[PDB]
RNA sequence: GCGCCGGAGCCUCGGUUGGCCUCGGAUAGCCGGUCCCCCGCCGGGGUCCGGUGCGGAGAGCCCUUCGUCCCGGGAAACGGGGCGGCCGGAAAGGGGGCCGCCCUCUCGCCCGUCACGCACCGCACGUUCGUGGGGAACCUGGCGCUAAACCAUUCGUAGACGAC
RNA sequence: GCCACUUUUGGUAAGCAGAACUGGCGCUGCGGGAUGAACCGAACGCCGGGUUAAGGCGCCCGAUGCCGACGCUCAUCAGACC
RNA sequence: GCGGUGCGCCGCGACCGGCUCCGGGACGGCUGGGAAGGCCCCGGCGGGGAAGGUGGCCCGGGGGCCCCGGGUGUUACAGCC
């Protein structure tokens, strides 16, 4: 027999493998679609959730009851120290997808970013990129690692810069700096890469990524609440008091 | 557009069947897909024959659609079809097709020894011509 | 010892019915450019058939349900493994010798690829019937790489024409050299013409 | 029944230079060129006669469902000759009961904004077809003139702006408003 | 100094749909694809040649690893030039879709 | 009867057995179209049982012989009057064919009505076959071959002999 | 104690028995030229010339292996084989072309002349890709490498336990 | 006890109940009907060679990879074997 | 040397016989004492008929005398019955 009383189903099936996220850093599944008309700009940034507070502002929407009245609105502070760019990576469109092509790192990268390549920074001897950084200080390597920019300016469609947070400046216990590919959306691929190889091993602040009163998207992992029950997770109806094996 | 038309009096080479390899002449188109043919000078008897087996040459010889084999032979050897067929590039590349099938082992050896030198002489000429064109470019 | 089949203008199951048998007879088959496989019947019947195949998901776990491959090469792969006995290990060792490719990748772009006349649209459909492109069907049933593979194939065509112009040039140098050499290869040619190779 | 042969000649006039590249035709004359490939139609197009005065379409061994496509080819060639000699002027009139249909022409004949249709505030922006020039005719108060070479472009750009002006959820037999195709003639005459 | 055996693929056993008879091999000889062409190969010697681990003795030579199973072609099989053969020990199903060398030497020319 | 192969055309005569009522019966002749003389003699005692009060037991085949066609090198027109059974009802017909032999047109008639009407050979009866001169012909699918200047190409030569070259380089040509 | 570059063998897994180095594509139409002509950065198109049961043919092309010895003819000489530089590669990257050098050869290819090479005595898996893939231990040298992971401790943005 | 051709009773009808003739299944494998107590072929000691039946011969899958013959058929629900 | 018996293992060839599948030749019988067709503008001499009408004649168009349609008619510079 059917349901006597129809009712919409609990939960959404679009978010269905409700598992622990494999990543701690929120990952951008799709950067904004590129077009060669606009000037070059980063399209993502990282920040840290500080907390919540109020706002009072005067609203200007002609038609509401709250035009030229003043609401309060909850807001969230995200501390965003300027992120240090430490590499680029290119991507070639393939019939099987979009393959990475040639990752090129900077010369001097900081040892808060070097923490990321080590599961145990104490026991290690800090040997990462030591044989790689010596390519920047000889002509045998300089003509090697600018010939590949010349191949990235031929065969890559998507150039994504490779930045990292600067966790020296944060109040946290952690020092291992998160790092992120940020897609550079701008002119041709030559302009797009000869913009970022000067941003290589230097700062990028927030104010030349975003602006005021712009809508953005927040990527991140939720506050974990543990192994919880079906009425706590899926919000199904609590069975009545009289039930024998739990309600 | 089209160049070979099935009509009264076109010579047709025959692909397969019992009379494969013989020219024939269309007398009268019986149906959509079968036709009354004969070759009075190529040893193939007056009969019907479908269009699935006959390939059309560009030879028309003129005789009426009810004419008998006595008068088809006259318009055959008038136009002299049997020598014009052997002079065609068609029959030369069916005759050179069957010479390679007739080729024995000693003939296959002699052909191998001939082409082993003839390709080398051609290639030694071609790689003189290539650098001659390159010195012309230079 | 590796058979490279073209895929343009071949009927889907009519090509698969002989790819399956050459694969079972131990012959390593790589078919290529499965974009231009065309299916008979019109496009709307074929799209309705593939959407009906998309409707066939296992009710309790569609992840365990039938994997509806959207790429044209893997549509052709699944329609070969329908024809192969893929449960048995000879069918599994058969499917390991079929290698499908969307477009023509660089292992096989500079290799001469073969055409089956016995599975081909202009031979096995009468010309007033209307067929259906597997590339367009796979695209607007959810294969994401039509335009990418189309630009890469256009890049391959504008380079294969550079190859073919040089091949024409070499053949013209050859047939202009042969008249220069016909006085000294007059007796090397004559024994070829008497054995049916150069007339 | 397969008939053995159907054909139908088309007399091309003096000023028209017609040519045909295999099965794809090109008709040239005063106003321009029109090209329309018949690569679906499976016939024999032959440009017989020196001085090149007639096109002749042949169909060999055709049943009636594909013999129907002979005067179709002849009529597309005749509408292809007409749109290069004379052109295609479709005049179409805006019938309005109460609210005036305010048509303004933008992008020098390529875009039509239709306003105030039944007093609605949504404006119909309809793009024309490449080769068609819309205009508001003088010496007649509300009449649009669509002129061009291809009849399938002129008539389709007429039907687009005619189906852009429809009523919704009302008695169509009473709310008889909209732009409708009134006269189907040539641009210049003979 | 060259090759002296025709190429053949061991297609399967002589089989009905629900029954196979392992005392008769189906050989698909490369090049012949019709019964008017399979006339030459009747009664020819043929061999399934395979390597293994332990050394066998090779006639006319030192012990190798390569072993054989000999047999002869018996009769044609269907219109596509497929042919039947019988080997003196029945073929393992390992050999399905591998290369049986069909000899020339019981020659009838 | 099944219309096996090509049909042959038989002149079968027969009569009932002599009785003291009538010592010499009249002899009856039919054109029986049949794959062989055994089924020809069976169709004879089918039709003569439908016509006369005569059966195989009280009668005999006086002469069963294949009547050969008298001009098999002239293309001729044939009119065949017919009688067959549909899924519901019996229909009289008149079909026209164009062939070399009188029995070739009949074996074309059986394969045409099996094609078009799903009429099987036991259901089809055959009553008259006439050689018809080209003025008295009235079927448009036959009369279109009645011109002295007949002319047509063979436009779309579909490739037969497909699996003989099976894997080639060249695409097969179709225009010849 | 590891990676790379340049020797004898052993164990194991087995399959194979010459390569085809590529236009796009039409199919009621194609292929190859010529350019005398018209525009573009050599390419497109017209004209004309050839093919079109495809012969600039996958019914096809290339290579062809018994060896050496002399002497002659035909072919080569600009070629044959061996060291430094210029380019050709991204969809899953090209052991290809070119410029030099110090060497070297009238050798190779096609006809002939001359005789030799276990002629192993009629008999099977021979003939290759094969320096095959993998696995250990032996060899001698050259130039280079000296790491991370996991547990234990801690954290609490995570947590049934692991995991993070 | 059950099923099937044809004859047949009750019942709207039934993979229902009740008869007659004969053959089956049960007691019975095998080839075919994908699948299957009964249908089509065929009944069995253990094997080699040949050949068939019913049914098949794109591929699973032995066999049409015949240059098979003549037509009909377009289905945005095609059709496909007691 | 003869006769019997077998070879340690793996193989081959020859002829004879049985049982089968297939190929290549060759001859004869019958029928409507085969039916048709082949050879003697050509089976002969006279007679006839039309058409899926050859000449020719006329009209029309594509022309540079040829080709293509349409009409007439009965052997002509084709043939058929
Ligand atoms: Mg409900
Ligand atoms: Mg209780
Ligand atoms: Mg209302
Ligand atoms: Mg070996
Ligand atoms: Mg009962
Ligand atoms: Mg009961
Ligand atoms: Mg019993
Ligand atoms: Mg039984
Ligand atoms: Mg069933
Ligand atoms: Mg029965
Ligand atoms: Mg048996
Ligand atoms: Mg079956």
């Amino acid at each position: 027999s059917h349901r006597k009383f129809s009712a919409p189903r609990h939960g959404s099936l679009g978010f269905l493998p409700r598992k622990r996220s494999s990543r701690h850093r929120g990952k951008v599944k799709s950067f904004p679609k590129d077009d060669p008309s606009k000037p070059v700009h980063l399209t993502a940034f990282l920040g840290y959730k500080a907390g919540m507070t109020h706002i009072v502002r005067e609203v200007d929407r002609p038609g509401s009851k709250v035009n030229k009245k003043e609401v309060v609105e909850a807001v969230t502070i995200v501390e965003t120290p300027p992120m240090v760019v430490v590499g680029i990576v290119g991507y070639v469109e393939t019939p099987r997808g979009l393959r990475t092509f040639k990752t090129v790192f900077a010369e001097h990268i900081s040892d808060e970013c070097k923490r990321r390549f080590y599961k145990n920074w104490h026991k290690s001897k800090k040997k990462a990129f030591t044989k790689y950084c010596k390519k920047w200080q000889d002509d045998a390597g300089k003509r090697q690692l600018d010939k590949d920019f010349s191949s990235m300016k031929k065969y890559c469609q998507v150039i994504r810069v490779l930045a990292h947070t600067q966790m020296r400046l944060l109040p946290l216990r952690q020092k291992k700096a998160h790092l992120m590919e940020i897609q550079v959306n701008g002119g041709t691929v030559a302009e797009k890469l000869d913009w970022a190889r000067e941003r290589l091993e230097q700062q990028v602040p927030v104010s030349q990524v975003f602006g005021q009163d712009e809508m953005i998207d927040v990527i991140g992992v939720t506050k974990g609440k543990g192994y919880k029950g079906v009425t706590s997770r899926w919000h199904t109806k609590k069975l009545p008091r009289k039930t024998h094996r739990g309600l | 557009v089209f160049r070979r038309f099935v009509e009264v009096g076109r010579v047709a080479y025959v692909s397969f069947g019992p009379h494969a390899g013989k020219l024939v002449a269309i007398v009268d188109v019986i149906d959509q897909n079968r036709a009354l043919v004969d070759g009075p000078c190529t040893r193939v008897r007056r009969q019907a024959m479908p269009f699935k087996c006959m390939q059309l040459t560009d030879f028309i010889l003129k005789f009426p659609h009810s004419a008998r084999q006595k008068y088809v032979r006259k318009a055959w050897e008038k136009a002299d079809i049997n020598t014009k067929w052997a002079a065609t590039r068609w029959a030369k590349k069916i005759e050179a097709r069957e010479r390679k099938a007739k080729m024995t082992d000693f003939d296959r050896y002699k052909v191998m020894k001939a082409k082993k030198m003839r390709n080398r002489i051609i290639k030694n000429e071609v790689k003189k011509l290539q650098r001659a064109a390159l010195l012309k470019a230079s | 010892q590796v058979l490279v089949l073209d895929g343009r203008g071949h009927l889907l199951g009519r090509l698969a019915a002989i790819v399956a048998k050459q694969v079972l007879l131990g012959r390593k088959v790589v078919v290529v450019r499965c974009e231009g496989i065309n299916i008979s019947g019109n496009f709307y019947r074929n799209k309705l058939k593939y959407l009906a195949f998309l409707r066939k998901r296992m009710n309790t776990n569609p992840s365990r349900g039938p994997y509806h491959f959207r790429a044209p090469s893997r549509i052709f792969w699944r329609t070969v493994r329908g024809m192969l006995p893929h449960k048995t290990k000879r069918g599994q060792a058969a499917l390991d010798r079929l290698k499908v490719f969307d477009g023509i990748p660089p292992p096989y772009d500079k290799k001469k690829r073969m055409v089956v006349p016995a599975a081909l649209k202009v031979v096995r459909l009468k010309p007033t019937r209307k067929f259906a492109y597997l590339g367009r069907l796979a695209h607007e049933v959810g294969w994401k790489y039509q335009a990418v593979t189309a630009t890469l194939e256009e890049k391959r065509k504008e380079k294969a024409k550079i190859h073919y112009r040089k091949k024409k040039q070499l053949m013209r140098l050859r047939k202009q050299a042969e008249k220069n050499v016909e006085k000294k290869i007059s007796k090397f040619t004559d024994v070829l013409k008497t054995h049916g190779l150069l007339v | 029944m397969k008939t053995i042969l159907s054909n139908q000649t088309v007399d091309i006039p003096e000023n028209v230079d017609i040519s045909l590249k295999g099965r794809t035709v090109i008709v040239k004359g005063p106003r321009g060129t029109l090209r329309r490939d018949f690569n679906h139609i499976n016939v024999e197009l032959s440009l017989l006669g020196k001085k090149k005065k007639r096109l002749r379409v042949d169909k060999w061994w055709g049943n009636r469902k594909e013999l129907a496509t002979v005067r179709t080819i002849c009529s597309h060639v005749q509408n292809m000759i007409k749109g290069v000699t004379l052109g295609f002027r479709y005049k179409m009139r805006s019938v309005y009961a109460h609210f005036p249909i305010n048509v303004v022409i933008q992008e020098n004949g390529s875009l039509v904004e239709i306003r105030n249709f039944l007093g609605e505030k949504y404006i119909r922006r309809v793009r024309m077809r490449p080769g068609v020039a819309c205009s508001v005719s003088q010496a007649q108060k509300d009449e649009l003139v669509l002129e061009g070479n291809d009849i399938e472009l002129v008539s389709n750009s007429a039907a687009l702006i005619q189906q852009a002006t429809t009523v919704k959820n009302k008695d169509i037999r009473k709310f008889l408003d909209g732009i409708y195709v009134s006269e189907k003639g040539t641009v210049q005459q003979a | 100094s060259g090759r002296l055996w025709c190429k053949a693929i061991f297609a399967g056993y002589k089989r009905g749909l629900r029954n196979q008879r392992e005392h008769t091999a189906l050989l698909k000889i490369e090049g012949v694809y019709a019964r008017d062409e399979t006339e030459f190969y009747l009664g020819k010697r043929c061999a399934y040649v395979y390597k293994a681990k332990n050394n066998t003795v090779t006639p006319g030579g030192k012990p190798n690893k390569t072993r054989v199973i000999w047999g002869k072609v018996t009769r044609a099989h269907g219109n596509s030039g497929m042919v039947r053969a019988k080997f003196r020990s029945n073929l393992p199903a390992k050999a399905i879709g591998h290369r049986i060398r069909v000899m020339l030497y019981p020659s009838r020319i | 009867m099944k219309a096996s192969g090509t049909l042959r055309e038989y002149k079968v005569v027969g009569r009932c057995l002599p009785t003291p009522k009538c010592r010499t019966p009249p002899l009856y002749r039919m054109r029986i179209f049949a794959p062989n003389h055994v089924v020809a003699k069976s169709r004879f005692w089918y039709f003569v049982s439908q016509l006369k009060k005569m059966k195989k037991s009280s009668g005999e085949i006086v002469y069963c012989g294949q009547v050969f066609e008298k001009s098999p090198l002239r293309v001729k027109n044939f009119g065949i009057w017919l009688r067959y059974d549909s899924r519901s009802g019996t229909h009289n017909m008149y079909r026209e064919y164009r062939d070399l032999t009188t029995a070739g047109a009949v074996t074309q008639c059986y394969r045409d009505m099996g094609a078009r009407h799903r009429a099987r050979a036991h259901s089809i009866q055959i009553m008259k076959v006439e050689e018809i001169a080209a003025s008295k012909c009235r079927r448009p699918a036959v009369k279109q071959f009645h011109d002295s200047k007949i002319k047509f190409p063979l436009p779309h030569r579909v490739l037969r002999r497909q699996h003989k070259p099976r894997f080639t380089t060249k695409r097969p040509n179709t225009f010849f």
